[PDB]
C-alpha cells in the first residue's frame, strides 16, 4: 500500500534533471520520444511534478507545429536519403508530443489560464495536425 | 557396409602375426596396395598396426595435470578441524558410496574401446588417419 | 579469475551503446595516416568479460570493443603508464611517417616491408590504451 | 617458322606454350578473316591447364600464383581481342563511328587493366608486347580505309603502352631501357597532345640522376619552345630548367627560372615545392634566422594548398621546423599570415603533438589558426591529445 | 448481367461443384478424373461476367480454402483460375487479399496448413510473372506490407522460417520489371534486419538458416545495375555465398561481376577492403579443374582476369597462421604393444575434431555417430580418471570439511616452499578440451538412441563435480584467515571444477531446445546435490548455487539473443527453486533486476 | 563518379570438353 509518487521521492531528480537540462532539440528521435513519454507518465500520476516546465511545452509545440521536410525537426539526421527508418520514429514522436499536450491541457491552471491564449496556440497545432496522411496521427 | 567390411578386416587381422615388426613389414614391404589406390589405405594399415596392441585396463594420461582429486584436497585443513566420528544415518552416506562405486567402474578405460572406436572415425574422416599415422609411426 | 565481467567492473561501458547518441570512432585511427575519414570504424559496443592478463613484470586488463563493421578490437589499459610515454609515442609517430616512402619504392614493396608500430593513444597523463591482441608474446 | 617451333614443343605442354599456340590461332583468325573460332577452344583448354597448375600449387597464396593470375588476364585479353577482330572484320563497308565505339570501349577497358607497378618487368613487358601485337592488327586493318574518308580513326596508341612501360622501368631503376624505350615513339611524325607530353616528361626525368647527365637534360628542353599541344607543358619545362640549373651551383639564375616557371599559371604545385627546396638548399649554408626563409615557407604553404591528396606531410614538417626560428623581425609571421588559400586541415592532424607542444614554445600563435581549423572540422582527432596535455599543464602551475 | 436469383444459382453451382470433388480423392497431386472436373469447373466460370464472378469467388474463397486443407488437389482449381484467364488479375486480387489476412497465422499452424498457404502464395506470385503486361499492378500494393509483416510476424512465430521462405519465393519470382522502385524505400531496413539475423545466429540452426539469410541478402531486386549505396550490407553475405555454400556460389559470383563491371574501381575498392582477404581466399578455392564445374570456375577466371593488378594488390603476408588449439593438441598415454619390451607413449586424441564433426552432423550413420560418442567419452573419462579415486574415509572427511566452513579464524600452518607455475597455454588448451568434451556429452542428449547413456553419464559427472566443489570451497578460505598471508601451502595447479560454470550456461544458450531442457535438468540436479551435501542454509552462500547464479546474470549482458535466453532460463529456474529463504534473493536482488532489465534494453 | 561504362562481356563457354592430360615422367 504505497503510492507511486512515494516510490519516487529520492530518485525522481535523477530522472527529471537530465530531461529538463537538455533542450530536446539536439537529441535524436528515440531520446525525444523517451523524454516525452517519461514526462507523460509523470504527469498522469496523482498530484506531483507541476513546477515550471513551460519552456519544454513551448519548444515541443513549436517543434511539432512545423513541417518535417528537410527543416527544423532534426539536428544531424537529415531526411532526404532515409525512408521508413526515420518516418516511423517521426510519427511516434509526433503522437507522443500530442499525447503530452493533451495531458498538460487536461490539467487546470497549468496550461489553461497561463499567458491567456496558450491553449489556443496548441489547439491550432491540433487542427493543423489533422491533415497528415497517416491514420495513426489522425 | 559395416558387416562385410568388419568381416573382411577381421580375417585380414587374424591372418597376420601379433608382433609390431611383422605388421610394420607387412604394411610397408609385403602388402600390395595397388587395388586400393584412390582411397587412403593407411586406414587399413593402421588397423593392422593397432592389431598388435594389448588390451590394457590401465590406460591413463600422464600429460594433463587433471582436475582436483578428493584425496589430498581433503587433507588441506591443517590443524583446526573437529573430525566427525562415524555419522552414518543419512542419505548423504549412501549417496557418496554409491557415487564412488559408480565412478570406479566408469573410469576403467581399456585400450580396446579407444582403438576400435577410433577405427570407425577413419571411415568417415580421412584426417584422423593423418593424425593417427603421424602419432603412431615414429613410435 | 582470467575473465571478469564488464558490468561488475565498469557498468557505464557495458551500458554505453544505449546512452550513446552519436558516432564515436575507435581511438587511434588518426595516427595511422589513412587519407580520408569516411571509412573509419565506429565503436558499436564494448564487449563483456574483459581479460586480466598477468605479464612478467606487471599485469593489466584487456578490454574488447565491437566495431560497427563486425570487427572486434582489443586494447590494453596500462593504468600506471610510466612518464616516458611521450618519447615512445613520438618515436612511434616518426617511424610511422616512413611507411609511405617504404611503399613507393619498388624493392621494399615487393618484399612488403612496413615498420609495424603499435598504436598507443593516451587518455589522461597517467593512463594510455595500447592495441594488444591475444597471441602477442615476448621472448 | 613459328608454327613448327610451337608444334615440335607442344607435347608435354605448359601454360606458356599453350598461350603461344592460342596466339597463333588468334593471329590466324586476324590476318585471314572468317577464321576458325578455335580460339574459343584454345583459350578454354588453356584455362583448364592453368587450373590444373593452380591446384598443383599450395592452397595459400605463393608468389608463383602471380604468374597464373597474369595468365588468366592474358586469356581474357585473348577473348576480348577476338571480339575486337570480329568487330574489325565487319567494318569493311566503312561503318565508322557506329562500330568504333565498341573498339574504343574495349581499348578503354584495357587502359585501366594493367599490373601493379612493383610487379616484375617481365610481366609488364609481356603485357606490353602482346598488346602491341593486338594494336598492330587494328592499325593494319584501318590502313586501306585511310584515303577513302574524304583527326582520323587510325589510332597508333601503341605509344601509350610504350610510355606507361617507359615510366614503370624508371620506377624499377632501369634507366637504360627507359631511354631505349623512348625511341620506338617515332613511328608517326606528328606531335600528339599526349604522346609528346609523357615522351618529353620521361626524357627530362631520365637525365635527373648520374650527375654527369644533367646537361643532356638541359640542352634538350632549353631549345624546345614550340608548344606540344598545351600551356601546362611549358610550365613544367621551365621548372625542370629550374631543377637542372639549381642542381649545379647557381644562385640567382635558378631563382629566375623558378620565377618564370611560377608566373605563367600559378597552378603547378611541383614548381612551388621545388622552389621551396631550392630556398632550403640556399638556407643550408647559413643560419636559419635570415628573413630569406620567409620565401621558403611561402612557397611551402603554396606547395601544400593545391598539392592535395598526396605526400605533403614533409612540406608540413618543413613549415613546422622553419617557423620555429627566433627572428625578431615579424617577416615569417607575415609570410604565414598572408597566405591566400585553403590550408590542408586533414594533413595537419598527424602533427597534432608537435602543434600542441608548440603552444608552450614562444613565437607560435600561427599554430593556433591550424589547431582552431582542426577542432572545428575534425574534433575527434584533437580531443584525447588536448585533454592529456591540458591535465599535464594544469598540475604544474 | 444477371438478376439476384441467377447469381444465387451460380453461387450454389460453384459450391456444389467444389463439394463434389470429394468423390474423386485418393480414397498439384490430384487424380485424373478430379483434374478433368476441375478443368470443367474452371472453364465454366471463365465466360461469366467478371463483376459477378468476383463476388462469387469472394464469398466462396474461405470455403474453398478450408476444403483445400482436406483434399490438397483443389489448388488445381485456383491455379487454373490464374494461369490462363481473362479474369486472372481479379482472382489474383481476391486471393492476395485473402492471404494478407491469413499471413498472421502462417507461422503458428501445422505442416499441412502452412504447406497449403505457401502454395497459394507461390501460385499468386507466378501469376504475376506469367502475365507481366496484364496486371502486375495487383501485386504492387501490399508488397512492402508483405515484406514488413513477414519480418514482423516472424518475431513472434513458432516456426519463423516460413516467412523467410516466403520472402525467398517472392524474390525468386520477380526480377526484370518496373515495380522495384517502390521497393527501394525498404532496402535499408530489410538489409539491416537480414545482416543482424545473418550473423546473430552464432549458434545457427544447422539447417538452411544461414543459406536462406545469405540468399535473401544478395539477390534483391534493384532497377539500377548497381543496387544502391547500401552495398556494404552485401559484403559480409558475399563472403558466405562464395565460401560456404556451393549452391549459392553461382549467385554470388554474379553479384561480384555486377560490382566489378560498372563501379569505377575507386568507389568500389574501399567497400571490399574489409573483406578482400576472405573474398580472394574463397575465390581461390573455386579455381579447380574439369571434374569440378567449369561454369563456376571460368566465372572466377573471368573475374580475376578482368581485375588486372587489382586481384592481387590487397594481399599481404598471412595474418591467419593456426596456433594449435585444443582440437590440435596431444594427450599422451602409454600403450602396451606386443612386439615391444616396454609400453610406448602415444596420443589418445588424434581424432577428436573428426569425431566432433561426426557427432554434430545429422547425415552421418548412427553407428558412426555412436562410435564417435564412445570415442569422446573415452577421452573425457581418461581426463577424469585421475580424480575419480576416493579415500576410504571420504564421508567423514566431507562432513568435516562442510561443517568446518561455519568456523571463524581457522589457523593456517605456515611453510616456506615454492610451487611450480601454471604454463597458461597448456592449461588453457586442456581446460578448453575438457569443456568441448563436456559440451558434446550435453549435445549427445539431443539424439535418440544416444540419450539414455548420455543422461546417465551426465548425472554421474554432475554429482562428481558437486563433490569436487567442496575442495574449492575449502580452498577459498585460504583467501581469508589472515588478510595478507604469503607463507601458506596450496595444491599447485589443476582443473578447478569451475568448468561446469562454463558448460551449464553453454547448454542453456544452445540452439536445440531439447538440450536446454537437459541444461535445466542439470541445474535442478546440482541444486538437489548441493542442498544435500551442504544443507539449505549455506548451499546458497558457498555451493554452486550462488556462483552459477552469477553466471546467469552474466548471460543477460551478452551480445546475442541465445545467451540472453539462457540467462532468463537460468534466472527463472533459480527463482523457482529458492523462495523459501529470504536471504539469497534479497541479497542478489539488484543484480538480478539489472540483468533482467538489460535483457529488455539490449535485445 | 560512382559508375563507369559497360565492360566488354566475355562469354564463357557452356559445353566445353577438354581432356584430362596423362601424367608425364618429367
Amino acid at each position: 500500500g504505497i503510492p507511486i509518487v512515494k516510490l519516487m521521492d529520492h530518485s525522481k531528480q535523477f530522472l527529471l534533471s537530465p530531461i529538463f537540462a537538455k533542450p530536446l532539440r539536439a537529441l535524436p528521435f528515440t531520446m525525444q520520444i523517451g523524454n516525452v513519454d517519461a514526462i507523460t507518465f509523470c504527469l498522469s500520476l496523482p498530484n506531483t511534478f507541476l513546477t515550471f516546465n513551460e519552456e519544454l511545452f513551448r519548444l515541443l509545440q513549436e517543434s511539432i507545429v512545423l513541417a518535417d521536410a528537410e527543416d527544423e525537426s532534426l539536428s544531424t539526421n537529415i531526411q532526404k536519403t532515409t525512408e521508413y527508418s526515420t518516418s516511423e520514429q517521426l510519427v511516434q514522436l509526433r503522437i507522443a508530443c500530442i499525447k503530452l499536450l493533451a495531458i498538460a491541457l487536461k490539467n487546470e491552471e497549468f496550461a489553461t489560464a497561463q499567458q491567456g491564449n496558450i491553449r489556443i496556440r496548441i489547439l491550432a497545432v491540433f487542427f493543423k495536425t489533422m491533415l497528415k496522411t497517416s491514420p495513426e496521427i489522425i | 557396409d559395416i558387416g562385410i567390411r568388419k568381416r573382411f578386416m577381421t580375417i585380414l587381422d587374424n591372418s597376420l602375426e601379433r608382433d609390431i615388426k611383422e605388421r610394420l613389414y607387412y604394411v610397408i614391404r609385403d602388402q600390395n596396395w595397388e587395388f586400393i589406390a584412390d582411397y587412403p589405405w593407411l586406414n587399413q594399415a593402421l588397423q593392422l598396426l593397432y592389431g598388435s596392441f594389448n588390451r590394457e585396463k590401465e590406460l591413463s594420461l600422464k600429460n594433463i595435470y587433471c582436475l582436483s582429486p578428493p584425496s589430498i584436497l581433503q587433507e588441506y585443513l591443517p590443524e583446526n578441524a573437529e573430525m566427525v566420528t562415524e555419522v552414518n544415518d543419512l542419505e548423504l552416506s549412501n549417496f557418496v558410496k554409491g557415487h564412488i562405486a559408480s565412478m570406479q567402474g566408469l573410469c576403467r578405460i581399456i585400450s580396446s574401446d579407444f582403438i576400435d572406436s577410433l577405427i570407425e572415425i577413419f571411415y568417415q574422416d580421412p584426417k584422423a588417419i593423418h593424425r593417427a599415422w603421424v602419432t603412431l609411426f615414429p613410435q | 579469475s582470467k575473465k571478469e565481467n564488464l558490468e561488475v567492473l565498469c557498468p557505464h561501458l557495458s551500458n554505453f551503446h544505449h546512452q550513446k547518441f552519436e558516432d564515436i570512432e575507435i581511438p587511434g585511427q588518426y595516427l595511422l595516416n589513412k587519407d580520408n575519414n569516411v571509412h573509419f570504424i565506429k565503436i558499436a559496443r564494448f564487449l563483456p568479460t574483459v581479460d586480466f592478463v598477468r605479464g612478467t613484470h606487471s599485469s593489466y586488463r584487456r578490454l574488447m570493443i565491437r566495431g560497427h563493421d563486425g570487427s572486434v578490437h582489443s586494447f590494453a589499459v596500462q593504468y600506471p603508464a610510466v612518464r616516458h610515454s611521450r618519447r615512445e609515442e613520438r618515436m612511434f609517430q616518426l617511424y610511422r611517417l616512413f611507411n609511405k616512402s617504404l611503399s613507393k619504392n619498388v624493392e621494399t614493396r615487393r618484399r612488403s616491408i612496413q615498420f609495424n608500430l603499435p598504436i598507443a593513444i593516451p587518455l589522461s597523463p597517467q593512463v594510455r590504451i595500447m592495441n594488444d591482441s591475444v597471441s602477442f608474446t615476448t621472448l | 617458322a613459328l608454327e613448327q617451333s610451337v608444334k615440335s614443343v607442344m607435347d608435354v605442354p605448359t601454360p606458356r606454350r599453350q598461350m603461344f599456340k592460342t596466339f597463333l590461332a588468334l593471329q590466324n583468325f586476324a590476318e585471314s578473316r572468317k577464321g576458325d573460332q578455335e580460339v574459343r577452344k584454345l583459350c578454354d583448354e588453356g584455362i583448364q591447364l592453368s587450373l590444373i597448375k593452380w591446384v598443383s600449387l599450395p592452397i595459400r597464396y605463393t608468389p608463383a600464383h602471380k604468374w597464373l593470375l597474369h595468365g588468366f588476364q592474358q586469356y581474357m585479353e585473348f577473348l576480348e581481342a577476338t571480339q575486337i577482330y570480329a568487330n574489325l572484320h565487319t567494318t569493311t563497308v566503312q561503318n565508322l563511328d557506329s562500330k568504333a565505339q565498341e573498339i574504343k570501349r574495349i581499348l578503354q577497358a584495357w587502359r585501366d587493366r594493367l599490373p601493379n607497378t612493383w610487379d616484375d618487368v617481365n610481366m609488364w613487358n609481356d603485357l606490353v608486347t602482346w598488346r602491341q601485337h593486338a594494336f598492330q592488327v587494328i592499325n593494319n586493318a584501318y590502313l586501306p580505309l585511310i584515303p577513302a574518308l574524304q583527326a582520323y580513326r587510325g589510332y597508333h596508341e601503341i605509344a601509350w603502352v610504350i610510355n606507361r612501360f617507359a615510366h614503370v622501368a624508371r620506377k624499377h631503376n632501369m634507366p637504360d631501357v627507359c631511354i631505349s624505350q623512348l625511341a620506338r615513339i617515332y613511328t608517326l611524325p606528328n606531335i600528339e597532345i599526349q604522346e609528346a607530353f609523357l615522351k618529353l616528361r620521361e626524357q627530362a626525368k631520365c637525365h635527373y640522376q648520374n650527375m654527369n647527365e644533367l646537361t643532356t637534360g638541359l640542352d634538350v628542353i632549353s631549345n624546345t619552345n614550340l608548344v606540344y599541344f598545351g600551356t601546362v607543358q611549358k610550365a613544367e619545362f621551365f621548372t625542370l630548367k629550374g631543377m637542372f640549373l639549381s642542381k649545379l651551383r647557381a644562385y640567382e639564375e635558378a631563382n629566375q627560372a623558378f620565377a618564370t616557371a611560377v608566373q605563367i599559371d600559378l597552378n603547378l604545385a611541383k614548381a612551388w615545392a621545388q622552389w621551396g627546396f631550392f630556398n632550403d638548399r640556399r638556407l643550408s649554408e647559413e643560419p636559419n634566422n635570415i628573413s630569406f626563409a620567409s620565401n621558403a615557407i611561402s612557397c611551402y604553404l603554396q606547395a601544400a594548398g593545391l598539392y592535395k591528396n598526396s605526400k605533403i606531410r614533409e612540406l608540413l614538417c618543413r613549415i613546422l621546423w622553419l617557423i620555429s626560428i627566433d627572428d625578431a623581425s615579424g617577416m615569417l609571421t607575415n609570410a604565414f599570415d598572408s597566405f591566400r588559400g585553403e590550408i590542408p586541415v586533414w594533413y595537419w592532424i598527424t602533427f597534432i603533438p608537435q602543434l600542441l607542444t608548440s603552444l608552450s614554445h614562444k613565437e607560435a600563435n600561427m599554430v593556433r589558426h591550424i589547431l582552431i581549423r582542426i577542432a572545428k572540422s575534425y574534433p575527434q582527432a584533437l580531443h584525447f591529445q588536448l585533454r592529456t596535455t591540458k591535465e599535464d599543464f594544469a598540475v604544474i602551475q | 448481367v444477371f438478376s439476384y436469383e441467377e447469381v444465387i444459382v451460380f453461387k450454389d453451382l460453384f459450391h456444389e461443384c467444389i463439394i463434389g470433388l470429394k468423390f474423386f480423392k485418393d480414397h498439384v497431386s490430384a487424380t485424373k478424373d478430379a483434374r478433368e472436373l476441375m478443368d470443367y469447373l474452371a472453364f465454366m466460370f471463365m465466360q461469366m461476367d467478371n463483376a459477378t464472378f468476383n463476388e462469387i469467388i469472394e464469398q466462396e474463397l474461405p470455403f474453398v480454402y478450408e476444403r483445400m486443407l482436406e483434399d490438397s488437389g483443389l489448388l488445381h482449381v485456383a491455379q487454373s483460375f490464374l494461369t490462363s484467364e481473362i479474369t486472372s488479375p481479379n482472382f489474383a486480387g481476391i486471393l492476395l487479399r485473402f492471404l494478407k489476412g491469413k499471413l498472421k497465422d502462417l507461422g503458428n499452424v501445422d505442416f499441412n496448413t502452412s504447406n497449403v498457404l505457401i502454395r497459394l502464395f507461390k501460385l499468386s506470385f507466378m501469376s504475376v510473372n506469367l502475365f507481366p503486361n496484364i496486371n502486375e499492378v495487383v501485386l504492387l500494393p501490399h508488397l512492402n506490407d508483405l515484406i514488413l509483416n513477414s519480418l514482423k510476424y516472424s518475431t513472434t512465430a513458432e516456426e519463423p522460417l516460413v516467412y523467410f521462405y516466403l520472402i525467398r519465393t517472392l524474390f525468386r519470382s520477380i526480377g526484370g520489371g518496373r515495380f522495384e522502385n517502390l521497393y527501394r524505400s525498404i532496402k535499408p531496413i530489410l538489409q539491416v534486419l537480414l545482416q543482424s539475423l545473418n550473423q546473430m545466429i552464432l549458434t545457427a540452426r544447422l539447417p538452411h538458416e544461414r543459406e536462406l539469410y545469405v540468399e535473401l541478402c544478395i539477390t534483391v531486386p534493384v532497377r539500377l545495375s548497381v543496387l544502391a549505396p547500401y552495398l556494404p550490407f552485401l559484403m559480409k553475405p558475399l563472403v558466405f555465398a562464395l565460401q560456404q555454400y556451393p549452391d549459392l556460389v553461382s549467385q554470388g559470383l554474379r553479384t561480384l561481376e555486377l560490382c566489378i563491371d560498372n563501379l569505377t574501381a575507386e568507389y568500389f575498392d574501399p567497400i571490399i577492403e574489409p573483406v578482400i582477404d576472405d573474398v580472394s581466399k574463397a575465390l581461390f578455392n573455386l579455381l579447380q579443374p574439369q571434374p569440378f564445374n567449369h561454369a563456376i570456375s571460368h566465372n572466377v577466371v573471368r573475374i580475376l582476369g578482368k581485375l588486372g593488378g587489382r586481384n592481387r594488390q590487397f594481399l599481404k603476408p598471412p595474418t591467419d597462421l593456426t596456433e594449435k588449439t585444443e582440437l590440435d593438441i596431444d594427450a599422451i598415454a602409454d600403450f602396451k604393444i606386443n612386439g615391444m619390451p616396454e609400453d610406448v607413449p602415444l596420443s589418445v586424441t588424434p581424432g577428436i575434431q573428426s569425431a566432433l564433426n561426426i557427432l554434430q552432423s545429422y547425415k552421418s550413420d548412427i553407428h558412426y555417430r555412436k562410435s564417435a560418442y564412445k570415442y569422446l567419452t573415452c577421452v573425457l573419462l581418461l581426463m577424469t580418471k585421475s580424480s575419480a579415486e576416493f579415500p576410504t574415509n571420504y564421508t567423514e572427511l566431507l562432513k568435516t570439511a562442510v561443517n568446518s566452513i561455519k568456523l571463524e579464524r581457522i589457523g593456517i600452518e605456515k611453510n616456506f616452499d615454492l610451487e611450480p607455475t601454471v604454463n597458461k597455454r597448456d592449461y588453457s588448451n586442456q581446460e578448453n578440451l575438457f569443456l568441448r568434451l563436456l559440451e558434446s556429452v550435453f549435445y549427445a542428449t539431443s539424439i535418440k538412441e544416444l540419450k539414455d547413456d548420455a543422461m546417465d553419464l551426465l548425472n554421474n559427472l554432475l554429482d562428481h563435480f558437486c563433490l569436487l566443489q567442496v575442495n574449492t570451497t575449502l580452498l577459498n578460505k585460504r583467501n581469508y584467515n589472515g588478510t595478507f598471508n604469503i607463507d601458506l601451502k596450496n595444491p599447485n595447479f589443476m582443473l578447478d571444477s569451475s568448468l561446469i560454470l562454463d558448460a551449464i550456461p553453454f547448454a542453456l544458450s544452445y540452439y536445440i531446445p531439447e538440450v536446454r531442457e537437459v541444461g535445466v535438468l542439470a541445474y535442478k540436479r546440482i541444486y538437489e546435490k548441493s542442498c544435500l551435501i551442504y544443507g539449505e542454509e549455506l548451499a546458497l552462500s558457498h555451493s554452486f548455487i550462488p556462483e552459477l547464479a552469477k553466471q546467469f546474470i552474466h548471460l543477460c549482458y551478452d551480445e546475442t539473443y541465445y545467451n540472453k535466453r539462457g540467462g532468463v532460463l537460468g534466472i527463472k529456474v533459480l527463482i523457482d527453486n529458492v523462495k523459501s529463504s529470504s536471504v539469497f534473493l534479497k541479497k542478489y536482488q539488484y543484480n538480478l533486476a539489472n540483468g533482467l532489465l538489460f535483457v529488455l534494453k539490449d535485445t | 563518379a560512382i559508375f563507369k561504362q559497360t565492360e566488354p562481356a566475355i562469354p564463357i563457354s557452356e559445353n566445353i570438353s577438354t581432356k584430362t592430360p596423362a601424367p608425364v615422367a618429367y
